[PDB]
C-alpha cells in the first residue's frame, strides 16, 4: 500500500527537510567510529512516504494520546536510522524495529540530531559499515534515513550521560 | 518491547554531559510514529 513520491529540489518541502538534515549534524563522542567522519551530507533524494492504512494507524493512536494529555499529542519531527527502513516504510513501525539494548529500555528510538540516527543506519554502533566496502565511514555508498512524525504525549524526562 | 513509564507515552533522553547533543526519544508503541520522508544521501568527506 505504500507509494513513494519524489520531491523536486525546488519544492520548499524538499528544502525544509534538507535543512533539518544538514543543520542538525554534530560531532560525536566516538570520533566517527559508528557513523563516519563528516560535517555534512550530499542529499541525493527526498521522498514522501504515502500509506493510507499506516497514516490512519498513526492518527488513531495520536487522538488517544491527545485525549489522555489535555488535547496535546506533543508531536515532533525526528530522525530514525535503521537497517530495516524498507520494512518500516511498507509495514509500519513495530517491535522488530525496537532497540532491545537501548539505554531507556526496549523501544523504538528517535533523534533530533540527524547525525545520531546516521550512526544506526548500518546497525547498532554502525555494525560492520556499508554492505559493499565494510566501511562505517563509507563516502561512496548511498545511505537512507527516515524523518518521522512522532507522538510523544506525556514524556518521561531522563537526565543522562 | 517494554512499556512507557506508568502515566507517560514516551521517554525523553535529555543530554547531560555533551553540551552540544540534542535530545533523543523513545516510544513503546509502533503506532506512535509515521515515517513521512525517506531521505537518500551520502556523508561527505571533510576538506
Ligand atoms: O535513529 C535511531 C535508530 C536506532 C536504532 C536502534 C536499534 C535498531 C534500529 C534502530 O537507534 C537510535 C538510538 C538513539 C537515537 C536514534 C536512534
Ligand atoms: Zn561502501
Amino acid at each position: 500500500g505504500t507509494i513513494l513520491i519524489d520531491l523536486s529540489p525546488d519544492d520548499k518541502e524538499f528544502q525544509s527537510v534538507e535543512e533539518e538534515m544538514q543543520s542538525t549534524v554534530r560531532e560525536h563522542r566516538d570520533g566517527g567510529h559508528a557513523g563516519g567522519i563528516f560535517n555534512r551530507y550530499n542529499i541525493l533524494k527526498i521522498q514522501k512516504v504515502c500509506n493510507k492504512k499506516l497514516w490512519e494507524r498513526y492518527t488513531h493512536r495520536r487522538k488517544e494520546v491527545s485525549e489522555e494529555n489535555h488535547n496535546h499529542a506533543n508531536e515532533r519531527m525526528l530522525f530514525h536510522g535503521s537497517p530495516f527502513v524498507n520494512a518500516i516504510i511498507h509495514k509500519g513501525f513495530d517491535e522488530r524495529h525496537a532497540y532491545i539494548g537501548g539505554m531507556f529500555g526496549a523501544g523504538i528510538y528517535f533523534a533530533e540530531n540527524s547525525s545520531k540516527s546516521n550512526q544506526y543506519v548500518y546497525g547498532i554502533g554502525g555494525g560492520t559499515g556499508c554492505p559493499v566496502h565494510k566501511d562505517r565511514s563509507c563516502y561512496i555508498c548511498h545511505r537512507q534515513l527516515l524523518f518521522c512524525r512522532v507522538t510523544l504525549g506525556k514524556s518521561f524526562l531522563q537526565f543522562s550521560a | 518491547m517494554a512499556h512507557s513509564p506508568p502515566g507517560h507515552h514516551s521517554v525523553t533522553g535529555r543530554p547531560s554531559v555533551n553540551g552540544l547533543a540534542l535530545a533523543e526519544y523513545v516510544i513503546y508503541r509502533g503506532e506512535q510514529a509515521y515515517p513521512e520522508y525517506l531521505i537518500t544521501y551520502q556523508i561527505m568527506r571533510p576538506e
